[PDB]
RNA sequence: GAGCUAGCCCUGGCCAGGGUGAAGCUGGGGUGAGACCCAGUGGAGGCCCGAACCGGUGGGGGAUGCAAACCCCUCGGAUGA
RNA sequence: GAAUGCCGGCAUGAGUAACGAUAAAGAGGGUGAGAAUCCCUCUCGCCGUAAGCCCAAGGGUUCCUACGCAAUGGUCGUCAGCGUAGGGUUAGGCGGGACCUAAGGUGAAGCCGAAAGGCGUAGCCGAAGGGCAGCCGGUUAAUAUUCCGGCCCUUCCCGCAGGUGCGAUGGGGGGACGCUCUAGGCUAGGGGGACCGGAGCCAUGGACGAGCCCGGCCAGAAGCGCAGGGUGGGAGGUAGGCAAAUCCGCCUCCCAACAAGCUCUGCGUGGUGGGGAAGCCCGGGUGACAACCCCCCGAAGCCAGGGAGCCAAGAAAAGCCUCUAAGCACAACCUGCGGGAACCCGUACCGCAAACCGACACAGGUGGGCGGGUGCAAGAGCACUCAGGCGCGCGGGAGAACCCUCGCCAAGGAACUCUGCAAGUUGGCCCCGUAACUUCGGGAGAAGGGGUGCUCCCUGGGGUGAUGAGCCCCGGGGAGCCGCAGUGAACAGGCUCUGGCGACUGUUUACCAAAAACACAGCUCUCUGCGAACUCGUAAGAGGAGGUAUAGGGAGCGACGCUUGCCCGGUGCCGGAAGGUCAAGGGGAGGGGUGCAAGCCCCGAACCGAAGCCCCGGUGAACGGCGGCCGUAACUAUAACGGUCCUAAGGUAGCGAAAUUCCUUGUCGGGUAAGUUCCGACCUGCACGAAAAGCGUAACGACCGGAGCGCUGUCUCGGCGAGGGACCCGGUGAAAUUGAACUGGCCGUGAAGAUGCGGCCUACCCGUGGCAGGACGAAAAGACCCCGUGGAGCUUUACUGCAGCC
RNA sequence: CGAUGUCGGCUCGUCGCAUCCUGGGGCUGAAGAAGGUCCCAAGGGUUGGGCUGUUCGCCCAUUAAAGCGGCACGCGAGCUG
RNA sequence: UGGGAGAGGGUGGUGGAAUUCCCGGAGUAGCGGUGAAAUGCGCAGAUACCGGGAGGAACGCCGAUGGCGAAGGCAGCCACCUGGUCCACCCGUGACGCUGAGGCGCGAAAGCGUGGGGAGCAAACCGGAUUAGAUACCCGGGUAGUCCACGCCCUAAACG
RNA sequence: CCGAGGGUAGGGCCCGUGACUGGGGCGAAGUCGUAACAAGGUAGCUGUACCGGAAGGUGCGGCUGGAU
RNA sequence: GCGGGGUGGAGCAGCCUGGUAGCUCGUCGGGCUCAUAACCCGAAGGUCGUCGGUUCAAAUCCGGCCCCCGCAACCA
């Protein structure tokens, strides 16, 4: 059947992308918290 | 006059529309019509505070004029009288003589072609607007004021018609559509005449889709849902309310009144509801 | 976290083919005028049959599966909520 | 040494299951160390509303080529979506941006919030919607509306000519709209041709033929032709379109109206440019100066913003046209022509799938377009088939039990069983015919029947054309032929009677329930006078609703028919300016502490003092409730009648052994040979009963009962057959499980059900195919039950709070 | 209780005998025939239906007879549900 | 042709008396009811009185033993639309008449449907008396209905 | 070809019978009340509606076939 | 198993809180009436289910026994 990963470029820059996060108090803790930790990639990558 | 069907289908045996005979124009005047943003029932937190509401047909707002005193002393025609989706009845369209094109909802008996006018010492004809002090008392009225130069509020629903009782002072006393009887301030206007279109009541929607049609998602009784969603929710098998029935929000909904006891405008009820 | 799912919003698209034959309109009969009746035209409907499409009724298989809900046979809707 | 411990390693099961749709394979020739598996040929089969082709999304080099075979590939591998390397994606016109708005998002102003932040007019952002200029062919191993060729076009800048009151983010028009049905004329597409072109073919008994086979086009500016669409002209007045306005709107007057004129699209044609088959020969060459014509069918597409009907009444903004305003009229704009200018990103490949989502080269999921032919009434259905694409990445044998999918069956025909579950039967079209009942629609495809092919003959109407031929589409009559059989294959209702529930189409427990549940039109109660009630929110603000009592909220009942009785004492709600009670506050009789004292400080009765409660009324489609005992009639029996106790009042109509009846398979009747179910009755209704509605009800139902006919492998009762497995061989090779094991039967014994103890009995060692009695077999630290002063959901006149409201 | 799957059906049986039938007997209020009652006897046999989930039971039509019990109310790594 | 009487019918208006309710005043101990009473209402201020308002229904005197219509039936007043009828004159047509199975139309009241309306009255229903009982007569309440529009029903001691 | 009739399927009328059920007629001396005849002790009858063990009662309108 | 009950002939008070048995109907005697019912005037009948106990004293308070309604009998 239809299984829960559907994916969409758009859907996810504008749901998880790095503007998405900086636009708010929680997602702007997440960055701190990822750059924190030395995450790679701050943010999914997604090809647009 | 309603419209009957034939049992053709089993929706057709009770359904029944409107014979639509008032309407001359087909087609809304398009200086005067703009989108109407469907809601469903959500607000601007994106929160259903309506319940059972969406999906209906689409619309275009057609833009009432409710303050007649805009255009006092000038005549106009009625050119049409139109369908509009967005109330019970019917509107009428007016070219003023000014050369303004405007709608105002078609009083009973309006006949396209004649003049119509707005004023303190317009007549007493069926469609002008006065100040509620210039109508004399005992006559039929409707689009009432409910403060002046505040916009017709009262008596807009199609056969709805408010009766002007006497005067007392700066105010009149109307019996509204509710059988109220309420002192509204004489500089209010009021357009003599009751509300056209008075067999709008006796529609029968024949079918579930219908009210969808109008855009009413289908009601689901607190009897039916669990005690998480409603007092009356739960219950092995069937059961009876167990308790005073009672809305979702837990407050009580036979009797109960709701108005606020001390509104400011108590001053000014005169005789609450009849029946 | 609504890229699954549920409701709404905006904007598009899809629904082979066949059947039934409402109102109305026309003609004729009828009457004081009517109601009405007959034919023809007409093409209404949460109308019928049935693919796509949407479902998931019964049974069988499958059960360390092809599949963490599938396969086959049968069945519901298919201009509409 | 144990923790169903943790990490890792290696065992067992085992050379066992399995190797992923039963669409299908065989041979020959290549290559190579090696070939069922790679390449080529021939034969065979499978898809063909796809299993073919083109987009979009997502994927991200998977594309092409060379060289490779360790791993990946369920086997093999020389092959590959794999390893290495090189190559490959070309645009003013396609898509997106430098244009526009939609929901929504954001947000100068403004509002709100302890902080974070929440709102919000304009404006901005935002597309698969609006607007905007490219068609056909060739070329590469790999890109092409992108390169090239042909013929077209757009915008910007600059200049020239002519014209004009030029000029806008401002005014106005327009853009601009639904559903169903649908006319005329075309195009896409397709069928045919005894006409035109073509390498050839004559077989195996006949055919040198009006023979077979193949092909008979594509695009194209101006002009022209056909069919459509859009559109009145003038004048005067003018107070509205938030300035102006010659525009628009409104009024008036003259002429013009199925026209004409002007303007716009479609199709046709069109200079010109392309393409061009089978067959043969090695992707190409030929064919070939290829031919390129006639007729028919014909859209759902086009003309289009066409027409009619209907109600549920059907985006916005820009481009565009027009009006003017500042300004300016050396300007500026409009038109025609010319030269110049024209940027950024995408473009490979997969794309119903081995490249996307499913951990997999996974029988599942994935939106749009094209989807040919013939026959079957139609069709995107069904069978076969073109183009094109595949035979599903283990094979070879064998022909056991057993399992799956399928085929047939003597006689019987539901005897099977919880149940006709399953499987038969029925099945398309045309014609005859069709009951109770009904809300007059229906029930109805009721039921039940007859017909159905091929050939000859005669004949009626349509469409095209021309009125004719030809083509094509509907028919009517007659005479015949063959078979077991003519919807000869494939797709394609079994029917009837009778109950329960629900009116009905719908909805639901994604993944054990599709129902009688939810919803539903419809009925009633109730709240709401609009800054409505109600809902979300601390608020601002929203929804309600740009609605106004014929409206909006809440609740119950649930089409329709006939109806819906009695009780207001208790609870709720509504009404009640008295009385009772009542907190803060007012009041301050009267006390108290301290000081030399003025004073300071404390306590404090009467009395005044809201809502709420008490109290008085009302109120049932508000929560709810609607009795007991005893007696009585000239046979008996039964009690119309009576007595009394109690209540707020004692169940009315109608129903009743029922989705309700415990005793119970009640009793009687029907149906059966036989009926705990079924239907009809009776009524001592354990324990129906009137909007948690009562009783009915045509029609509807993948609901649940009962019966009958048809028909059958369901069964008496089983037999045979097919293919896929199971078995054997070669290749690959799992799993849960497992204290160790050298693991028998009986009768006893034992923590009470022993391979393991005792006694006896039996028994050479090791396998393979099979069956499931045992290992209290596996799996899951029992989901029942209990315990725990463990937890969680729900309720209330449990406690205590809080929101809200007063 | 770190699981001994719980009714009935179906299939497959096997054992007990307190014997339903069949074989052998004694007593009889055994004339015969046919019964009654007890004893011995487990070799074999012990039907097909209607009803209900039913075991059981009642009923139909037969029969030599339509036996009763145990095997985890025998048997779900055998099926059903 | 010219005249006349009439509650004949339909529509739209509209006038006063009265009952009820509501608001204001004034006012106090009962009112109401009956055969007599009780229920009921009343110090939360009833009854009686005055001013104001809302609303429905029926039209007093005229009124008669009267008038009109086919019957059912029709009564404040006004206007419109319309039916029948009688009288005079003796003008026209020239038997064109009578009756009437079926048909069609009208048809008091109660009753039904859909809206509205609702003061008084009042089946049902509740209560109070009476009563052996009193599912009645009497009293206090009281819902359909009585009223309007449209559509039904079509009955009668629809009688002279 | 037609054809007695046989068969399959579906209708229509009539008759007999049926658990049970409705009212009806009749039958010396059973039970309850007393509706009507007198103003029958509420004048009666009436069409209709609702109610009640039963006659009946009540509403609405009608009749005199009503007494005084 | 838990709850309530048994009293003139019928149906009910009195039991709690020990001394006293009461209400309506019925029954019997009388009246009225032509007569019956109604109505009026008088009166009779209960040792309180039964046995035991407490007590000065028991319908009453406490036990047992008898009978009669009511509620309950759930988890498999
Ligand atoms: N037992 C047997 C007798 O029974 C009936 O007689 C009885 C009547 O039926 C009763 O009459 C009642 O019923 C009638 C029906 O209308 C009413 O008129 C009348 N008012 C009523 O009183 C009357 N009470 C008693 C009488 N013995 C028969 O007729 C009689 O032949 C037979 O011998
Ligand atoms: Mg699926
Ligand atoms: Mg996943
Ligand atoms: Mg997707
Ligand atoms: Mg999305
Ligand atoms: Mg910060
Ligand atoms: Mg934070
Ligand atoms: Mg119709
Ligand atoms: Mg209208
Ligand atoms: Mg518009
Ligand atoms: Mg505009
Ligand atoms: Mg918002
Ligand atoms: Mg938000
Ligand atoms: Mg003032
Ligand atoms: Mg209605
Ligand atoms: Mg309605
Ligand atoms: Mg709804
Ligand atoms: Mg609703
Ligand atoms: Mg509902
Ligand atoms: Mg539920
Ligand atoms: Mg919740
Ligand atoms: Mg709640
Ligand atoms: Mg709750
Ligand atoms: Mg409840
Ligand atoms: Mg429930
Ligand atoms: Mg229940
Ligand atoms: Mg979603
Ligand atoms: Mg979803
Ligand atoms: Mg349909
Ligand atoms: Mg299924
Ligand atoms: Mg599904
Ligand atoms: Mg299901
Ligand atoms: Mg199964
Ligand atoms: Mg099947
Ligand atoms: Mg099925
Ligand atoms: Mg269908
Ligand atoms: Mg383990
Ligand atoms: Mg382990
Ligand atoms: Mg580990
Ligand atoms: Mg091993
Ligand atoms: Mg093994
Ligand atoms: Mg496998
Ligand atoms: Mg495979
Ligand atoms: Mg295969
Ligand atoms: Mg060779
Ligand atoms: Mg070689
Ligand atoms: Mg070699
Ligand atoms: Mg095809
Ligand atoms: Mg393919
Ligand atoms: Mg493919
Ligand atoms: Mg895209
Ligand atoms: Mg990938
Ligand atoms: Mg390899
Ligand atoms: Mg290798
Ligand atoms: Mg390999
Ligand atoms: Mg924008
Ligand atoms: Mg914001
Ligand atoms: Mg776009
Ligand atoms: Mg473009
Ligand atoms: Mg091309
Ligand atoms: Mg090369
Ligand atoms: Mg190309
Ligand atoms: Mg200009
Ligand atoms: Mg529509
Ligand atoms: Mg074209
Ligand atoms: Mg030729
Ligand atoms: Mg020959
Ligand atoms: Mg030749
Ligand atoms: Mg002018
Ligand atoms: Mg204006
Ligand atoms: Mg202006
Ligand atoms: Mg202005
Ligand atoms: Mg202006
Ligand atoms: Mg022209
Ligand atoms: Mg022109
Ligand atoms: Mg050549
Ligand atoms: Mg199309
Ligand atoms: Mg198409
Ligand atoms: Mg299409
Ligand atoms: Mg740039
Ligand atoms: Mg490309
Ligand atoms: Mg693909
Ligand atoms: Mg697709
Ligand atoms: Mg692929
Ligand atoms: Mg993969
Ligand atoms: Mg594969
Ligand atoms: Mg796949
Ligand atoms: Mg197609
Ligand atoms: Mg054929
Ligand atoms: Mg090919
Ligand atoms: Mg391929
Ligand atoms: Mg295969
Ligand atoms: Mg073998
Ligand atoms: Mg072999
Ligand atoms: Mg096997
Ligand atoms: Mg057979
Ligand atoms: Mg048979
Ligand atoms: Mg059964
Ligand atoms: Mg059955
Ligand atoms: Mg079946
Ligand atoms: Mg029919
Ligand atoms: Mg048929
Ligand atoms: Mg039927
Ligand atoms: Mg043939
Ligand atoms: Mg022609
Ligand atoms: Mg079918
Ligand atoms: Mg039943
Ligand atoms: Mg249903
Ligand atoms: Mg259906
Ligand atoms: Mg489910
Ligand atoms: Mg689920
Ligand atoms: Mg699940
Ligand atoms: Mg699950
Ligand atoms: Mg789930
Ligand atoms: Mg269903
Ligand atoms: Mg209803
Ligand atoms: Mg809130
Ligand atoms: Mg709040
Ligand atoms: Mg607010
Ligand atoms: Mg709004
Ligand atoms: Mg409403
Ligand atoms: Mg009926
Ligand atoms: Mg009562
Ligand atoms: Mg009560
Ligand atoms: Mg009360
Ligand atoms: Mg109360
Ligand atoms: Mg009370
Ligand atoms: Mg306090
Ligand atoms: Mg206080
Ligand atoms: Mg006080
Ligand atoms: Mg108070
Ligand atoms: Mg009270
Ligand atoms: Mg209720
Ligand atoms: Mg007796
Ligand atoms: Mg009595
Ligand atoms: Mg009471
Ligand atoms: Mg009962
Ligand atoms: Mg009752
Ligand atoms: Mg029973
Ligand atoms: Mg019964
Ligand atoms: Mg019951
Ligand atoms: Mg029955
Ligand atoms: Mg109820
Ligand atoms: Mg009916
Ligand atoms: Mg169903
Ligand atoms: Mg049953
Ligand atoms: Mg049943
Ligand atoms: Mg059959
Ligand atoms: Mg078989
Ligand atoms: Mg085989
Ligand atoms: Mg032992
Ligand atoms: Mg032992
Ligand atoms: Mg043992
Ligand atoms: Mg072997
Ligand atoms: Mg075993
Ligand atoms: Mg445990
Ligand atoms: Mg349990
Ligand atoms: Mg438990
Ligand atoms: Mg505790
Ligand atoms: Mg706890
Ligand atoms: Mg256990
Ligand atoms: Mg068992
Ligand atoms: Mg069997
Ligand atoms: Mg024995
Ligand atoms: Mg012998
Ligand atoms: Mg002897
Ligand atoms: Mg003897
Ligand atoms: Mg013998
Ligand atoms: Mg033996
Ligand atoms: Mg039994
Ligand atoms: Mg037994
Ligand atoms: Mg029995
Ligand atoms: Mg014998
Ligand atoms: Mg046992
Ligand atoms: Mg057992
Ligand atoms: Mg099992
Ligand atoms: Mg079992
Ligand atoms: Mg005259
Ligand atoms: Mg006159
Ligand atoms: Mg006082
Ligand atoms: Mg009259
Ligand atoms: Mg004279
Ligand atoms: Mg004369
Ligand atoms: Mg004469
Ligand atoms: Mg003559
Ligand atoms: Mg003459
Ligand atoms: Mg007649
Ligand atoms: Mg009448
Ligand atoms: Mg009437
Ligand atoms: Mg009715
Ligand atoms: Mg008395
Ligand atoms: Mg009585
Ligand atoms: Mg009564
Ligand atoms: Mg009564
Ligand atoms: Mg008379
Ligand atoms: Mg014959
Ligand atoms: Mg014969
Ligand atoms: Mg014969
Ligand atoms: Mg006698
Ligand atoms: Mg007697
Ligand atoms: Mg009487
Ligand atoms: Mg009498
Ligand atoms: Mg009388
Ligand atoms: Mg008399
Ligand atoms: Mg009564
Ligand atoms: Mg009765
Ligand atoms: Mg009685
Ligand atoms: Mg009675
Ligand atoms: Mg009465
Ligand atoms: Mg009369
Ligand atoms: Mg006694
Ligand atoms: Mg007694
Ligand atoms: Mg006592
Ligand atoms: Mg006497
Ligand atoms: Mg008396
Ligand atoms: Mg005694
Ligand atoms: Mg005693
Ligand atoms: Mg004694
Ligand atoms: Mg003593
Ligand atoms: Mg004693
Ligand atoms: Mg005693
Ligand atoms: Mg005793
Ligand atoms: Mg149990």
């Amino acid at each position: 059947m239809k299984r829960t990963w559907q994916p969409n470029r758009r859907k996810r820059a504008k749901t998880h992308g790095f503007r998405a996060r900086m636009r708010t108090p929680g997602g702007r803790k997440v960055l701190k918290r990822r750059r924190q930790k030395g995450r790679w990639r701050l943010t999914p990558a997604v090809r647009k | 006059a309603v419209k009957k069907f034939k049992p053709y289908t089993p929706s057709r045996r009770f359904m029944t529309v409107a014979d639509f005979s008032e309407i001359t124009k087909t087609e809304p005047e398009k200086s005067l019509v703009k989108p109407l943003k469907k809601t469903g029932g959500r607000n601007n937190q994106g929160r259903i505070t309506v319940r059972f509401r969406g999906g209906g047909h689409k619309r275009l707002y057609r833009i009432i004029d409710f303050k007649r005193w805009d255009k006092v002393g000038i005549p106009a025609k009625v050119a049409a009288i139109e369908y509009d989706p967005n109330r019970s009845a019917r509107i009428a369209l007016l070219h003023y003589v000014d050369g303004e094109k405007r709608y105002i909802i078609a009083p009973d008996g309006l006949q396209v072609g004649q003049q119509v006018v707005a004023g303190p010492d317009a007549p007493i004809q069926v469609g002008n607007a006065l100040p509620l002090r210039f109508i004399p008392v005992g006559t039929v009225v409707h689009a009432v004021e409910l403060e002046p130069k505040k916009g017709a509020k009262l008596a807009r629903a199609a056969g709805t018609s408010a009766q002007i009782q006497g005067r007392e002072g700066d105010y009149v006393i109307l019996r509204l559509p509710s059988g109220e009887l309420r002192k509204v301030h004489g500089e209010c206007y009021a357009t003599v005449g009751a509300v056209g279109n008075a067999d709008h009541k006796n529609i029968v929607l024949g079918k579930a889709g219908r009210s969808r049609w109008l855009g009413r998602r289908p009601h689901v009784r607190g009897a039916a849902m669990n005690p998480v969603d409603h007092p009356h929710g739960g219950g092995e098998g069937r059961a009876p309310r167990g308790r005073p029935p009672a809305s979702p929000w837990g407050w009580q909904t036979k009797g109960l009144k709701t108005r606020k006891r001390r509104k400011p405008s108590s001053r000014f009820i005169i005789a609450r509801r009849k029946k």
